[PDB]
């Protein structure tokens, strides 16, 4: 968690998602709904399954190799053959351990960043029409029906339409005393 | 919270009640919603004969077939991409040894071809096609099918001088031996010489072997041994065998080549699946990048690592609810 | 793209640029102008060309080594010499592939972060005098000439001078109804 | 959309119409505004003789120069940092072989010095300075310039017993040989002995070679061969040559040392450029971290990788406009 | 300096701190104080000493190995033994250099991000009660005594209590002319 | 700037006036508040004998103790996990050599056990307990305690044909030798034969050594040498001794096992510490991941690297105050 969008301001995870990885949750006067962002999850899918593509498909065809098991004990050259084969295993053991360590850490940071930028992208769209609780939620001060919630969902929301209305509900509290 | 007023819009990430543990650069124990395994730790248990040709060693070993053992009589001019010799192999002919057994076995396996074309060597004043009582094919005395036990005729063993030019375009493989007699009385009986000597040479390399007379422990009711050498003749070269005595003459040459063939020691039964790797434990799936079933592999096998488990994180961190 | 400042909110690149890496574009009532930020590009240049310095210049002087080509077929000792040399090539092939992959990914994320922090630094300087359109482009509300943009361009801008002016254009829309 | 009251200020990055493809950990195909190449894939095509001294093998090989072959007569006491022997080298003197050719060739190459100081061996009652008809220098019969073909005088070959202790402070290199005659008549005519025997020993290691009489195929109109051994005498040691017969005696010692010299097989012509690496293909630039032109390298050469191309990202992602 | 919370908007360091890694400095009418955030430094400490745990404790027990020093000069097999041991040293030299380089860079980036998210977490709590000068400092416009300053320190701050007061001191400057 | 109406709250990070330099992927020189060293560059300067058992070679070498050298008379049936032989070891008995010294020394070190059980070989009509004037134990002539110098009795040397089959469940080690006489008169005086021959053969492998008569340089007032071979008898083989003469017969077998034992060359003052790694330079701490003191290590030692310094950042970037 190098960005902070996972296990940071977000308390838990939404087990009720089957249509994507990252989604939204809203409640209006006309009802409550849920939907996921296809663009965000698709980007993280490419940068995760792509690592599988790099790992799988290596060409390392090897046919004839030195003997690695010995039924006898001869001396010097037998020791050298065992030492070479063992050294190759030891070097590749560290290569495998290092590779999985870097891939796992990068994957965790990649999904962490992919949702931190979704929060930033959404907040940029809403402008000063809303705010944040510090738990990932917003407060769209305009009287938003189902249409405008979905309009934000596929990245189309004219803030100037609800601009003067939201300012009343954010700054003009109790008629400024 | 919820209200009869402006809005609430939260964002989330999916999770599962039961995740998988993985290892990262900073956390030796961290939960991930989905992880995969990278190292193969299991085998089908059966060697598979596709696509690489696989020849079962049967009851004997490669060098036993290289000499003409009756137990290997079914290996007459057979090729293979992998010779799976078995641990239950037993020598069932005249006792023999190779001073460079490791080098000879690896060389023949690399060629992966037992093609044999006999050549009529010009032995004069000697008894050819010699047999022995320690190798009974069809209940009759015989010897190695690829070797020629020369024995003195009429108690006379004239000195030999033979040649064999190479006119082909590949490295011929002449395999010959020297007979070490158990007792001095034996040395006179078959060879009629106090002490023999052997010289096999070409234009590039020469060899010379003096038999070592001496009694040796009895195996298969034979106190003597035969030590088997080999020589390689390139195109444009010429072989020359001098052979004062005690020569187990060759019969032909083996067509040496280079390819993708090798040898392996295994006991898994032969099956009929399709696999790109063969290991002594058995054929393994070829999808995982690493494996730890066996260090000795043939084909396009994954790399061998000491670690038995390596989990790769595919999903994000699993942070459940409740509790 | 682990920050999202490249191919993220910035839709497209600027092929009409030769004087720097990251820069500015602005249009006022007196005309449209362009100028680069020498500070931002220099930070990324040092942290990119430095990777070239680390790679180039390694001292690995080796003079006497085992035979690597053979006109003979010896057997045991010939196979071992080939196996050792081949193993060295195979291990170094993975080292080169892994190194170039990590360097390229880190370089791409490094330049991506450099624009993200330039946007963050610029936004901090402007305080609440302006906003963001969601495409990396701010909307300055002060009645500003060519003077301010150059002053912001080299990190010197007192928002207090234009503070009370930008407030009317941002919050006092249509006289709050 | 432009206006008259407020201002507008956007941020951007530079890009080029035609970028370069690179490979990252997550994208096998991604565009970068500028990329460099890490692996060298080309050579100048000519070896270069600076800064390391490079000696052209010419018409013969290193061991041929180690013996005094007339074809390598111009290598009289010459040193090198890299002996570039050519594939067209041909033996043009008395036939010979080395039982440990691989060990002897690598040992002499490592020293990289053919310094010779002849020593007066005390051979008595024998005809020294032996000549053969298979080594014609100046149209006259001769032999190896570093060897001494001892032959019986007045049909008598008295047994030798000589010694040569070491006073110097370096490992001397005595190179001697054993003459294998083709026929028994040749053995008696040259050496007047039914069967010779040789013993070359020091205080630390001993050697004993029994000549192997036997006819061998004719090369350069000579049916016999000479097998050449070598011995190392460290300071404080004393060499002892017994030599009952059949000895191709040494003449002096080669000053063996250790350094940065080696041998290489190549056919590229020698040039005059400055380069820090030499490969059989030719000298290569010494700036790229990796290379794939040739696995056999000398000097501070870059590492060898199988991949022919490796592009390193030097700029940001190239995302053009339009379209 | 990937994120920019170290050597970025923060000008200098604080040598006067022994109770933590990341801290606060505030000035009120009743006095000036300083205290560190134990939660932030502990998160980085676990991810800093954890790298030490991975490196230390590897099991690589080796007892019998080929000869590595030679008092004689043999030839072919002597050269092969030297080449194998030297190759193992060269490969492990690159593995150690690469590992220490990746660990150090990730360490610097980790501490850089750990304080960037502390700035983000603090700013989220303050809502619109304050602003930023672009150097990691805020202006809490509320008449904050010592109690509320420390209330923010241990993550408990209801902005609604000081909401209308902060808006007066931030937007109603000189009575909007 | 302070005031009397609002508040102010900034953020910061700790720093040190004097930091440590480290190396990262993008900065060859960068300051960090705290860093640690990863490579060990120093040792205690002395070997130590815990937890692995360590046996000091003393005044002789392992093979000298394998034969019964009076210098190593105190190594009678002693086991070890690491034989620390010294560079000052000097042979103090009958001169000897091993054709495969490297192979024999490594094999005995791997077993790590000098257990000896003498077997009563049935020598008939020969003088046993052959003594030499080149080895004084207690100011009296003697020989190797593990070897038996057979010498003809009453100027008669009957041929020998004896066996010793294996009943145990471990590989026996019969170490024998062949005596090379300096002069022909010495050959007749000791063995009463014109030329000897030796044959040591089992059911699996055979050997045959013919003594090489010849004068050799004098060391310790002895012009002759003994070359020592060895044979391994598996649980089921039968050793067979067959020689007309010149046999330095064995006295028993050395029990061979496999374990965590090896030899090492060192000159450090063996002490009483506890450490899991033993290098020739001394004992090193077993906590740092890498080390550069010595390439030769025994135990759970860290990995040798060329770099003498590797600093790991265990903190944050140190950007200080002032200036
Ligand atoms: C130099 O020294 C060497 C070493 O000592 C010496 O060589 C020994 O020579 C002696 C003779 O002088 C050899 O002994 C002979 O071996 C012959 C065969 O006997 C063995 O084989 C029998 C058959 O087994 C086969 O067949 C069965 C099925 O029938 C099958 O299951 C088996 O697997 C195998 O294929 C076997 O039955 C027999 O075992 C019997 O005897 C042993 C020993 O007593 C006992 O332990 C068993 O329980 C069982 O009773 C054995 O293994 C054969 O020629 C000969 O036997 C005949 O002669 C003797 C003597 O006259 C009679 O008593 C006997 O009834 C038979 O008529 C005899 O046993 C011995 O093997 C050699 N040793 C070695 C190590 O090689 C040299 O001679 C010496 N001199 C010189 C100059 O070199
Ligand atoms: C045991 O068996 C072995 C193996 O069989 C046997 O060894 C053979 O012995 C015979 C003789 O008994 C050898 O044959 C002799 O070779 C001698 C030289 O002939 C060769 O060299 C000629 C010269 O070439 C040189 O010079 C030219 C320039 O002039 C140059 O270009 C060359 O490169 C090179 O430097 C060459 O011309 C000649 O080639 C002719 O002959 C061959 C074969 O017929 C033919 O193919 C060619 O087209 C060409 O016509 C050849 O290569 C020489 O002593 C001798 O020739 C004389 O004697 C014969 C017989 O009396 C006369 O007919 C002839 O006119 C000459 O006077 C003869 O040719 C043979 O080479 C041996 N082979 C091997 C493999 O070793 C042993 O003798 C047997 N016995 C014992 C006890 O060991
Ligand atoms: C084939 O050729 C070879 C090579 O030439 C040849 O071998 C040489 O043979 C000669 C004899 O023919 C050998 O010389 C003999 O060596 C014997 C011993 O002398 C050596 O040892 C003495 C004792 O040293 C021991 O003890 C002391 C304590 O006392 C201790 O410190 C030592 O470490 C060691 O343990 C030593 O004193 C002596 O050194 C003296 O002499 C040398 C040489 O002159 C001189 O440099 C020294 O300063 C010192 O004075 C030496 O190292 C011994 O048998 C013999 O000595 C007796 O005979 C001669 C001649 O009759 C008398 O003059 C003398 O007084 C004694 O009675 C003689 O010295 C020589 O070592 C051989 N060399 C080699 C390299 O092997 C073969 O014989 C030839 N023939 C055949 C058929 O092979
Ligand atoms: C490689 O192959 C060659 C070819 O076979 C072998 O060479 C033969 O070697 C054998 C011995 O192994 C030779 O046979 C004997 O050679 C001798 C010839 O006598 C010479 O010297 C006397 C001196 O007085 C002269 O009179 C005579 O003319 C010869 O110059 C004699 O020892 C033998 O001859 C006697 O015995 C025979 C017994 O049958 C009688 O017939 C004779 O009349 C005479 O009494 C005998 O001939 C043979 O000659 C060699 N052949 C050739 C062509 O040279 C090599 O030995 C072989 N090498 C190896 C290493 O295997
Ligand atoms: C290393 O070098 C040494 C030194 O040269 C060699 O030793 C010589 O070996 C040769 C044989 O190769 C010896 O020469 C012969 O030695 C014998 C000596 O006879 C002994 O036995 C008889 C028994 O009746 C005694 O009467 C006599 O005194 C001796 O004790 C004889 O076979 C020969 O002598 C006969 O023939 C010659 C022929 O010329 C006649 O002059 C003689 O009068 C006599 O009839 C012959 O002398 C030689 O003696 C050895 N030299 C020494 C100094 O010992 C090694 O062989 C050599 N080793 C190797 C491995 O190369
Ligand atoms: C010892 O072995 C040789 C060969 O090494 C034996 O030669 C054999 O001779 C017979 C003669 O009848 C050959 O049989 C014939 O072969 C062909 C078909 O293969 C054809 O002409 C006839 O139909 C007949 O079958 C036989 O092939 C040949 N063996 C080999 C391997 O070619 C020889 O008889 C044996 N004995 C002696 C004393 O040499
Ligand atoms: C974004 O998604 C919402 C629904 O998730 C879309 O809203 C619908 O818009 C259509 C016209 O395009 C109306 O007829 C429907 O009544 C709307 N549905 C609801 C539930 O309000 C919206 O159009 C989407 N926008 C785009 C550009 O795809
Ligand atoms: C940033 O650059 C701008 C110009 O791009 C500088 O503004 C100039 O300031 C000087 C005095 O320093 C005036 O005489 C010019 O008239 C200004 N030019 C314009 C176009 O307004 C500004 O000073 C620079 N700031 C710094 C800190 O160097
Ligand atoms: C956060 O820390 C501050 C002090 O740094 C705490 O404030 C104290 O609160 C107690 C009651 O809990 C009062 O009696 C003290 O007078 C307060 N101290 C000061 C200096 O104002 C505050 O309670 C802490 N908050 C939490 C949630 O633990
Ligand atoms: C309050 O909620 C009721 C339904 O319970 C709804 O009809 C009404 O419009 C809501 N009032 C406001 C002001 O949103
Ligand atoms: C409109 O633009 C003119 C110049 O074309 C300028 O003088 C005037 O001030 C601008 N008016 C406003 C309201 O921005
Ligand atoms: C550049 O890219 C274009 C496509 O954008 C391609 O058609 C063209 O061949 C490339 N090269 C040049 C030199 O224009």
């Amino acid at each position: 968690g190098i960005f902070g969008a996972i296990a940071g301001f977000i308390e838990n995870g939404w087990e009720g998602m089957v249509d994507g990885w990252y989604g939204f949750r809203h409640q209006n006067s006309e009802g409550r709904g849920q939907a996921a962002d296809l663009k965000s999850t698709q980007a993280a899918i490419d940068q995760i399954s792509g690592k599988l593509n790099r790992l799988i498909g290596k060409t390392n065809e090897k046919f004839h190799q030195i003997e690695k098991e010995f039924s006898e004990v001869e001396g010097r050259v037998q020791d050298l053959e065992k030492y070479v084969e063992d050294t190759k295993i030891d070097l590749w053991s560290y290569n495998a351990e290092l590779l999985v360590a870097l891939e796992n850490q990068h994957t965790i940071d990649l999904t962490d960043s992919e949702m931190n930028k979704l929060f930033e992208k959404t907040k940029k769209q809403l402008r000063e029409n809303a705010e944040d609780m510090g738990n990932g939620c917003f407060k769209i001060y305009h009287k938003c029906d189902n249409a405008c919630i979905g309009s934000i969902r596929n990245e189309t929301y004219d803030h100037n339409v609800y601009r003067d209305e939201a300012l009343n509900n954010r700054f003009q509290i109790k008629g400024v005393e | 919270g919820n209200d009869n007023s402006t809005a609430t819009l939260c964002l989330g990430h999916h999770a599962v009640p039961n995740g998988t543990i993985v290892k990262t650069i900073t956390n030796d124990r961290i939960e991930v919603t989905n992880a995969t395994e990278l190292v193969q730790n299991s085998s089908i248990g059966k060697i598979c004969n596709s696509p690489h040709q696989i020849l079962d060693g049967g009851n004997c070993t490669l060098i036993d077939a290289l000499l003409g053992d009756p137990q290997c009589d079914g290996f007459q001019n057979k090729e293979w991409d992998l010779f799976v010799e078995r641990s239950r192999a037993n020598s069932s002919c005249y006792p023999y040894d190779v001073p460079d057994y490791a080098s000879l076995r690896s060389l023949v396996a690399s060629s992966g071809t037992l093609e044999f074309k006999d050549e009529s060597f010009n032995w004069t004043g000697v008894k050819q096609n010699g047999t022995s009582s320690a190798c009974k094919r069809g209940s009759s005395n015989s010897f190695f099918s690829r070797l020629n036990w020369l024995t003195s005729l009429n108690n006379i063993y004239p000195a030999q001088n033979v040649t064999m030019p190479n006119k082909e375009q590949f490295d011929k493989l002449y395999i010959w031996g020297v007979h070490h007699p158990a007792t001095d009385k034996n040395q006179f009986s078959l060879f009629a010489q106090s002490s023999g000597r052997i010289t096999v040479s070409t234009k590039r390399s020469q060899q010379a072997v003096i038999p070592n007379i001496g009694s040796r422990p009895r195996v298969r009711d034979i106190p003597s041994r035969i030590s088997i050498y080999w020589t390689i003749v390139k195109p444009g070269d010429i072989l020359l065998i001098n052979s004062t005595g005690n020569l187990i003459a060759p019969r032909g040459y083996f067509k040496i080549r280079s390819g993708k063939s090798s040898i392996m020691r295994s006991d898994a039964p032969i099956g009929e699946c399709k696999s790109e790797c063969i290991t002594p434990n058995g054929s393994i799936p070829n999808d995982k990048p690493f494996q730890n079933v066996n260090r000795i592999t043939y084909g396009a096998c994954p790399r061998y690592v000491k670690q038995s488990t390596l989990k790769l994180a595919t999903g994000m961190r699993n942070v459940p609810e409740k509790q």
